[PDB]
DNA sequence: GGGTATTCGCCGTGTACCTCTCCTAGCCC
DNA sequence: GGGCTAATGACGGCGAATACCC
RNA sequence: CGGAGAGGUA
């Protein structure tokens, strides 16, 4: 568990985009979409894309391009 | 579409009208509001308006089962979703065009100013009384002009076929439908090139104005006459009905009634082509009923009983109070929340608090139900219902789970800065009440006295985390307003602290070695070795060093017990230079702001709440106690007491001897019991210091006293000396009704007794108090609300625009003390230049860059004087203001960033210290009370002999820049100071550099010879009498304030000639030569007096201080905000060159300024109230004071420049704020000042008027563009302007703003006529209108919405 | 001359709640 | 009945409306 | 229940 947000603002300086990105993953891990890539703790999903995020498996870059990637293959 | 900005108002064209609404309705039937059934068709259509009832039939009589949200028409209804219920609206298609009446009634005429008559024809052609040429007859008749009846027939005989003049709105329709509006613009564009006539050429340009605006509006003028009437869905209005007598007010409704009314009757006279009469009367009361359901307070405002508010119209209905009703008062309470009252738990971590287990089960129900079906265990909500209301053990770990980690939002009942409302993690207890960490309440500016906090629930997963990354109190632990943490310590664990890490001279276990604190830990808590001994442990402590590695240094110190245990708790790479010495309150404060800025927030966090922790357990195991043998009564209190009723009584004896004045001996005996008071309270303080006396192997030693009163204050746990100075010594004198200081003070304590009297008179000012509070917590609360509403539509939007404007930014110095330090401001802001050594040029620092702890050390020890910075007022952002100009100083420690509207924090951060807001030297003799050097700058003076550097005028500085680089004494030098001292002279401290009559001002002359009586009427302007000592008059000229008329056309004055007989003069200084005599000026010198060279002229009274021209407190606050003239402006030189006098006292006296490049007609206006201080062929310079006194704002920024006055208001208000010892950094100060001189006048037309308010970054958008092109418009030059915080307000180029908070018919009429696009930049605006604020997270997601626009 | 310097009506109202009352009215069928 | 139906023992600001010295 | 008038608390 881990609640403080010292490594997303050391991740992203913004820390602001950081809430809506964090945000965004965490909407669409709670509804199907995409599944948790950090083990839970019982947490919901709001720490856990915070965890996700603060490891930097979870960036801007990489959130965009999975998000393109899920219409693609939605279109297809 | 989406969620956007930039919102764009316009007059609506009918076709589109038409397209908004769907059918007609035919005829009008509304309820009798004594029966409430919706009557078909009528108001209450479900074809037009959508379903009023959705998912049945509705039709007044109709209830059938049957269309239950399917299209089909069955009585007339159409069934569909909520969604079409909310857009389906009406229309109705008039036969005749009808006037709206706001554009009508406004003072701005938008009918009359568009067509160039006054309003009075066009209300008279509208209310149907006096025909209108409507571009009928030419030839011998007018184009435009109004007739009444028997001229309009005159006309109709005399012209019928090219003669046509109607009645009503059709005749307005018909003008407007005419002027091709290009046309008109071209002519006069074109026109103004020939045109060579001023007035002409403003006719021209306010004409040509008006008609581009509504060219740019694209609207055309015919619209705005109402052709078809669009009416609202019925549940979109007010409609409230009260059984039994007492209704509710519903004009909106019968108003729609009257106009359909109106209309169908008109339609039914036209279908039977009725004569001329009844079908305009008819057409008329029709605009009549349509103009009163556009407004009935443009038909006339009357106040209602029972309700303070007037009858329903349309248009206020648009505002009422406090203005939009569902997004500000009233009153917008919210589900998902609860309110208890507050307990304190000391065992939750500080991101935690302690929650009823009955609050959080009804908080969240539904997230409860939503767990509960989703493990099977319900099958249904009744099911669920059950289950929970059984309360049953499976709930537990139901809601155990869903507050695993959701955290709730904790705000106080008044939030008065942006703590006050602070997320957490809910821990669920026993118990009513919620249990707050102790740490916070301090934050929240609460305490525990059965207020009650409330609880909200951000329950989507983005408020969430928008909760857990910002709303959290472990990411908010800085104070908003000054930085620096808000966390600390308050009153317990700073208690148990200092208690813990005080140190003794003998206790068991002294003397010993240990290893590390381990052994400490294990020997204390044995009971073997006191917690306070003179003890070497061998400690490892680590520092942070290199790249940022730890270096664990491992060495013997000399401490105590307890310190070792409590540097258990510190975390690695701290330093033990912090937890040693008695940690007091200001200790624990710099000992966690250490830890922030050396390790960061976690390391800080946890520290924090392992200390609270250790602080409250060691004072449990201290027992730290009051009673009443601790506090201590000084043994010779009563000596010194008496000592003062002796001197008192001598002092009353020659009293009644007549010995000495009223108010002689009221300060004499205030004086003696002022003196008894510090004797009895350092008597007090001393017994405190050593009440403890311990022998450490025979001979007594002083130490820190065990008395637990003395660390009850010295610890900074609650009180001060002040306090505990009143508790067991007395605390005395203080005032009475009137607000004045009782002869004789409060001589008892508290832990002796209070005679009756005595409490008596105390209970004055405990009343005074009372009432003080309650007054400025409402005038607080008023106060935050303007400056909130000045400042809210300002965002950090733009990272760097690369202005090297900026701010000289100085330590600020009253006298010999230095108030507050360089250091202290220059952290967190962003230089506007690359600083260098106070001994060499070397660049110190690099471009632009963030002067943080470490750079501003490195200023510190290559001391300076000045930097110049980055502002938000130099900041050249538009819509925003640059990243870089603003500085970082905020709860957090790294630079700021785009979003996060500075203005409301700097708002809140002003308003937040509101509550704690309350209501030998100068003008004897300058003592410079350091060595150093001495500096003068401004110098109005002349060396004159005898070595007299004789200064006059108030413009003088005298600064001390010693041998560091910077100053540290400030002083003002007075008119005709008298100086032995030059400059960089080293002078001992107290020395009298500048020396001169304290109780009186004279006129020390730097030249020497005969003397004229100029500009006088001996009898007239000055007193005839003289008294010759040495060849002296007294004669005295008569007061500055008006007079007669022959005695105010000459002012009094002394021409001072040289020793040949001829005139002489001075350029460059304040003092020709004739000393133009201001009021109450006693004349010296006779004419012909010989006298030398620093000889007084003419003297003039004074106070040796004493000076009215602040006030002090809130309202000072607030009048500076509303920059007020204080006691009417001093004015300044308002150009340079040289002076003189015009046409004197035609009602206030005139001075022309004669510039040798500019205008020479340059004369002002002086009121005689004002100290004069000018004079005739002297030499000034914009800023240089003309009238003495003080000075306003206006006058400041207009003159010296936008930064001067800067400076001005932020020195002002910081210094009231000092004064109650609250420190805000300056940067909200800066960002509200550049909210009030948003607004500009132009000087030098340009693409504007000439003179007109405008937005200042307009003015920089217009010049940059004028510039970019090669033909100039014009231009363009401006003079910023302040206006006051509600003028500036309302001055809001949204009008969002002024809807909701001012008059608003006029104000959006203004925006539908110009078609104003407003960026709906504000923040409140976007509260208005229901969509995101562009703001922190909300501005990120509009900037990222942006970015996907022309991205897709 | 002209800016004060008065007079002449309207209107706004920290925070939250606990209780209470009081709410467009005139009127011809 | 009932269904229509067009100030004084607050306080302060503020524009409009006067009041007055040289 | 929409807004005003009143006591009490904080």
């Amino acid at each position: 568990a881990r609640v403080t947000v010292q490594d997303a603002v050391e991740k992203i300086g913004n820390r602001f985009d950081l809430v809506l990105v964090a945000a965004r993953r965490a909407r669409q891990m709670q509804v199907g979409g995409k599944d948790p890539l950090v083990p839970e703790e019982n947490d919901k999903t709001t720490v856990i894309a915070l965890r996700e995020i603060e490891e930097g498996l979870i960036n801007n870059q990489i959130l965009d391009v999975r998000e393109r990637q899920e219409q693609q293959e939605q279109e297809a | 579409t989406e969620e956007f900005d930039a919102i764009k108002i316009a007059l609506a064209s009918p076709d589109m009208i038409r397209s908004w609404s769907f059918g007609e309705v035919k005829k009008p039937e509304t309820i009798n509001y004594r029966t409430f059934k919706p009557e078909r068709d009528g108001l209450f259509c479900a074809r037009i308006f959508g379903p009023v009832k959705d998912y049945e039939c509705l039709c007044g009589k109709y209830k059938r089962l049957k269309h239950r949200g399917v299209i089909c028409e069955k009585c007339g209804v159409e069934v569909t979703q909520t969604k079409v219920r909310r857009e389906r609206m009406g229309h109705i298609e008039l036969a005749s065009p009808t006037a709206h009446i706001w554009f009508l009634k406004s003072l701005p005429s938008r009918i009359g100013l568009l067509l160039d008559m006054p309003l009075r024809d066009i209300e008279r052609v509208l209310y149907f009384e006096s025909y209108v040429v409507i571009e009928g007859g030419m030839t011998n008749l007018e184009r435009q002009q109004i007739l009444t009846e028997e001229q309009y027939l005159d006309a109709l005989e005399e012209f019928g076929d090219e003669f046509d003049a109607k009645m009503g709105a059709e005749a307005i329709q018909a003008l407007l439908k005419s002027m091709d509006l290009e046309q008109e613009c071209e002519q006069l564009r074109e026109e103004l090139n020939e045109t060579n006539s001023e007035t002409k050429r403003k006719k021209l340009t306010k004409r040509i104005k008006l008609l581009e605006a509504f060219v740019q509006s694209g609207n055309k003028p015919e619209w705005m006459i109402l052709t078809v009437l669009p009416v609202l869905p019925p549940d979109l209005r007010p409609l409230v009905p009260l059984d039994g007598g007492r209704f509710a007010t519903s004009d909106l409704n019968d108003l729609y009634r009257r106009v359909i009314n109106r209309n169908n009757r008109l339609k039914r006279l036209l279908d039977l082509a009725a004569p001329d009469i009844i079908v305009r009367n008819e057409k008329r009361m029709l605009q009549e009923a349509v103009d009163a359901l556009l407004d009935n307070g443009r038909r006339g405002r009357a106040i209602t009983g029972s309700n303070k508010r007037p009858l329903k119209s349309l248009a206020d209905m648009i505002k009422g109070k406090q203005g939009r009703f569902r997004q500000n008062l009233l009153g917008k309470r919210v589900d998902y929340s609860g309110r208890s009252v507050i307990t304190v738990g000391p065992y939750l971590r500080l991101h935690q608090c302690g929650l009823p287990k009955k609050m959080a089960l009804e908080l969240f129900k539904p997230f409860i139900y939503g767990k509960l079906e989703l493990r099977g265990l319900a099958t249904t909500i009744k099911a669920a219902k059950k289950m929970v209301e059984r309360e049953e053990a499976v709930v537990w770990d139901i809601l155990d789970e869903v507050i695993r980690e959701h955290p709730v939002l904790l705000n106080r009942a008044p939030t008065l800065h942006r703590l006050g409302i602070q997320a957490f993690e809910p821990v669920l207890i026993e118990g009513k009440a919620i249990q707050l960490h102790p740490l916070v309440c301090a934050a929240y500016n609460a305490d525990f006295d059965g207020d009650q906090m409330a609880v909200h629930v951000p329950l989507t997963l983005e408020a969430q985390l928008e909760a857990r990354a910002l709303m959290m109190s472990t990411n908010n632990i800085l104070s908003p307003a000054n930085g620096e943490p808000i966390i600390v310590p308050s009153q317990d664990v700073v208690l148990g602290l200092y208690y813990m890490t005080r140190d003794c001279v003998n206790a068991k276990g002294e003397g010993m070695v240990l290893t590390g604190p381990k052994e400490a830990e294990r020997l204390y808590r044995s009971g073997l070795a006191s917690l306070h001994a003179r003890v070497k442990v061998r400690i490892t402590e680590y520092e942070k060093d290199a790249n940022g590695e730890l270096v664990a240094k491992t060495s013997l110190k000399d401490t105590t017990v307890g310190r070792a245990i409590l540097w258990m708790i510190v975390p690695k790479g701290l330093p033990y230079s912090i937890v040693n010495q008695a940690l007091g309150k200001k200790a624990i404060s710099k000992m966690l702001n250490t830890c922030y800025r050396i390790l960061g927030l976690k390391p800080t966090v946890i520290f924090a709440d392992q200390i609270m922790y250790t602080g409250f357990a060691y004072a449990a195991r201290s027992g730290a106690s009051v009673g009443i043998d601790d506090m201590v009564i000084p043994e010779k209190k009563h000596e010194i007491i008496s000592e003062a009723e002796a001197e008192v009584a001598e002092i009353q004896e020659q009293f009644q001897s007549g010995l000495v004045t009223a108010g002689e001996r009221y300060n004499k005996v205030i004086d003696i019991w002022a003196a008894a008071n510090d004797r009895v309270s350092k008597a007090m303080m001393d017994n405190l210091q050593t009440e403890t006396v311990i022998n450490r192997d025979g001979q007594e030693e002083k130490q820190v006293s065990f008395n637990s009163i003395y660390m009850m204050a010295d610890s900074g746990a609650r009180g001060s000396a002040a306090q505990i100075r009143q508790l067991a010594g007395m605390r005395g004198l203080m005032a009475k009704p009137d607000g004045s200081i009782i002869e004789t003070p409060i001589t008892a304590n508290f832990r002796e007794g209070l005679n009756v009297l005595q409490y008596f008179i105390s209970t004055h000012g405990a009343r005074k108090g009372l009432a003080d509070t309650a007054l400025k917590t409402a005038n607080s609360g008023y106060l935050t609300r303007r400056l909130v509403d000045v400042a809210q539509d300002l965002v950090v939007t733009e990272d760097d625009c690369g202005t090297h404007e900026g701010i000289m930014m100085t330590p600020v110095i009253e006298g010999g003390d230095v108030k507050e330090p360089l250091r202290d401001r220059v952290l967190g802001r962003v230089t506007a230049e690359d600083v260098l050594k106070p001994g060499t040029a070397d660049i110190l620092v690099p471009r632009n860059t963030l002067l943080h702890e470490q750079w501003c050390d490195l200023l510190e020890e290559n001391s300076v004087d000045a930097v110049k910075v980055r502002s938000v007022v130099s900041c050249d952002t538009d819509f925003g203001v640059c990243a870089h100009c603003y500085g970082r100083d905020l709860a957090r420690g790294h630079i700021i960033n785009k979003g996060e509207a500075i203005g409301v924090i700097a708002a809140q951060s002003i308003g937040e210290p509101g509550t704690q807001l309350t209501m030998a030297a100068a003008e004897s003799s300058i003592q410079v009370k350091n060595k150093g050097s001495i500096k003068l700058s401004n110098v109005k003076s002349v060396v004159n002999s005898s070595g007299k550097l004789v200064i006059t005028s108030r413009n003088t500085e005298l600064k001390l820049i010693d041998e560091f680089g910077r100053t540290k004494e400030s002083y003002k030098v007075p008119y005709g100071a008298v100086l032995a001292k030059g400059d960089g002279e080293q002078v001992a401290g107290g020395e009298t550099v500048a020396n001169w009559d304290p109780h009186t001002m004279p006129v020390i002359t730097e030249v020497s010879g005969f003397v004229r009586f100029t500009d006088m009427i001996d009898g007239q302007t000055i007193t005839r009498q003289t008294d010759e000592l040495t060849g002296l008059s007294s004669l005295v000229v008569l007061d500055s304030a008006e007079r007669t008329a022959g005695g105010k056309d000459l002012r009094p004055a002394l021409k001072i000639v040289d020793a040949q007989g001829n005139d002489v003069l001075i350029p460059g200084t304040d003092m020709p030569a004739q000393y133009f005599l201001p009021g109450k000026a006693i004349v010296q010198l006779e004419d012909g007096v010989q006298i030398s060279s620093g000889d007084t002229l003419a003297r003039i009274p004074q106070e040796s201080g004493g000076t009215k021209d602040i006030t002090g407190g809130l309202p000072r606050v607030a009048d500076l905000f509303e920059a007020r003239r204080p006691k009417e402006p001093a004015i300044l030189a308002e150009i340079s060159g040289i002076v003189s006098f015009g046409k004197e006292t035609k009602g206030k006296r005139r001075l022309v300024i004669t510039p040798v490049d500019g205008s020479d007609p340059y004369e002002e206006m002086i009121p005689k109230w004002r100290q004069l201080n000018v004079f005739e062929g002297e030499r000034v310079e914009r800023g240089d004071v003309i009238s003495d006194g003080p000075e306003a704002p206006h006058d400041i920024l207009r003159l010296r420049g936008v930064h001067a006055v800067t400076r001005y208001i932020v020195n002002e208000v910081q210094d009231v704020y000092r004064l109650q010892g609250v420190k805000i950094n300056d940067k909200h100060i800066e960002v509200i000042v550049r909210q009030m001189l948003r607004k500009a006048t132009i000087v030098n037309a340009g693409s504007s008027d000439f003179l007109e308010g405008e937005q200042v970054e307009y003015s920089r958008v217009k010049i940059a563009n004028r510039e970019l092109e090669a033909n100039g418009k014009v231009g363009a030059t401006y003079s910023r302007d302040l206006l006051g915080i509600t003028k500036a307000s309302l001055a809001t180029e949204s009008f969002i703003s002024a809807a909701s908070f001012q008059e608003t018919t006029r104000v959006l009429t203004e925006a539908a006529v110009a078609g104003k696009r407003d960026e709906l930049r504000g923040l409140k605006e976007n509260v208005i209108v229901g969509r995101l604020i562009p703001a922190g997270t909300g501005y990120a997601y509009h900037q990222d919405r942006m970015r996907r626009r022309a991205a897709g």
